[PDB]
């Protein structure tokens, strides 16, 4: 048992704004199909396309009802008649009910906690799938496998597993080697290193472009910033590093004056996580 | 055995920074480095990025691991080594690379200009001076030295990249 959470920058990582706009209840369950096609292609909302344009609502008995979301509010939005909003013929209003105006997400949610906020207004669109958790959870076993053999035979206790998503092969797995003569050797350059000498003779030095990274716990600034130099697309992990760099201390899989950014995601296999080494 | 290091600052800058115009040569960003212990130069390094094709091969690094390797054949501690060593390099070390030093325990930076894109010493992040209690020991820096020089050959590199 466990759940991915998003690492995203403080700016993401706040309330999605909200924008007025006009819905009306329907009132004629049976013209809601016809409706929903006539509004959406008066109003397409070409920039809100997470937004659900049909808001079902159970009854105190489990009878439900639906209003239809017409169209952005403007600069001044007051009270509003159908008549004002919906152009005819282009509109035949049977079946709507006197609009009125409801504050809508204004872009989609990325957070779990963000999803619950906005669908609180209006549905939304939107984590992972069972056939993708449990693939993530495969990889994460080996990195807990490598940190385990890692502790067993005197070295920092931390694993680490390089994936290319789109065949999900493994391409790099390795742990700590960090030792008196060779102390950089976290997990993460050491994936890095293979991955490296593994490529081709025509190949950009950005060697994890496109590329899963899943490490036990979170890299420490040297690690992290390595990967934004290799271009990684995105990260798993398990547990937080106390002086960790993507999500406790620093987040530079998200900043703008970084020539590059990735996803990251925290939380996966946790709990075994947890019992091991952080980075450094 | 540190600030002896620092007596021969114009010359060993000197040659960091035709090391940094062999980088430029070599389509490798423009920047080169030595390592100084006890006078004597333990490790040089310039950028190896595009040559290796491993994003991670900082002219810093390429140092660190010539410094290790010093270590390695004349049976020295590299904590006693590293801990009085003066890096010059000729733009400031990036965050990794900063990182990089703070985890070796090294204790003084001579650099000369801001590394705007990536700079760890202040520029982007304050990787050299923060507080990290579990990322190795803060280093200072003495900024500036041919920066002016240094610079350009960093604006001479980015105009020449796509
Ligand atoms: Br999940
Ligand atoms: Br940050
Ligand atoms: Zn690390
Ligand atoms: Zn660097």
């Amino acid at each position: 048992q466990w759940q991915a959470l998003p690492v995203l920058s403080e700016q993401q990582s706040g309330a999605v704004e909200l924008i007025l706009a006009y819905a009306a209840p329907v009132l004629d369950k049976r013209q809601t199909s016809r409706l929903l096609r006539e509004v959406s292609a008066v109003y397409p909302l070409p920039a809100q396309p997470h937004l659900k344009r049909v808001r079902p609502s159970r009854s105190a008995g489990g009878a439900q009802s639906s209003d239809l979301l017409l169209c952005l509010a403007g600069p001044s939005a007051g009270p509003r008649s159908l008549a004002e909003l919906l152009p005819r013929p282009a509109v035949d209003p049977r079946g709507l009910g006197t609009p009125f105006l409801v504050p809508v997400p204004a872009r989609p949610p990325l957070t779990r906690s963000q999803f619950e906020e906005a669908r609180a207004h209006w549905p939304t669109s939107f984590l992972f799938s069972t056939q993708e958790r449990a693939a993530m959870q495969t990889h994460m076993e080996r990195v807990v496998c490598a940190a385990q053999r890692a502790a067993a035979q005197g070295l920092r206790a931390v694993g680490a597993v390089v994936v290319d998503p789109a065949s999900d092969r493994v391409l790099a797995t390795g742990h700590d080697c960090s030792s008196v003569a060779s102390p950089l050797l976290h997990a993460v350059m050491v994936c890095i290193d293979l991955v490296a000498q593994g490529q081709g003779e025509d190949s950009l030095p950005y060697v994890c472009t496109g590329y899963d990274l899943y490490v036990t716990r979170e890299p420490c600034v040297m690690c992290a910033m390595a990967l934004v130099h290799a271009r990684i697309q995105r990260v798993f992990y398990g547990a937080p590093s106390p002086d960790g760099a993507l999500g406790t201390l620093f987040r530079v899989h998200a900043r703008p004056d970084l020539n590059h950014r990735f996803q990251v995601f925290r939380g996966i296999l946790e709990d075994q996580c947890r019992q091991l080494d952080p980075d450094p | 055995p540190c600030v002896v290091s620092v007596q021969e600052t114009e010359k060993w800058m000197e040659e960091a920074m035709r090391m940094a115009k062999e980088a430029l040569e070599n389509i490798e960003v423009p920047v080169g480095c030595l390592m100084v212990y006890n006078n004597e130069v333990v490790g040089k390094g310039r950028n190896e990025v595009n040559q290796t094709k491993n994003a991670t091969r900082h002219a810093e690094m390429v140092a660190i691991d010539q410094v290790l390797d010093w270590c390695h054949q004349h049976g020295q501690s590299p904590s006693t080594v590293f801990e009085h060593t003066v890096l010059y390099v000729t733009v400031e070390p990036c965050i990794m690379c900063a990182a990089a030093l703070r985890l070796m325990k090294i204790p003084l930076v001579v650099y000369g200009c801001q590394n705007e894109r990536f700079g760890g010493c202040g520029s982007v992040l304050n990787i050299a001076s923060a507080d990290l209690p579990n990322t190795g020991r803060p280093f200072q820096c003495i900024p500036g030295y041919r920066a002016e020089e240094a610079v350009e050959l960093l604006k001479t590199f980015y105009k020449q990249e796509n």
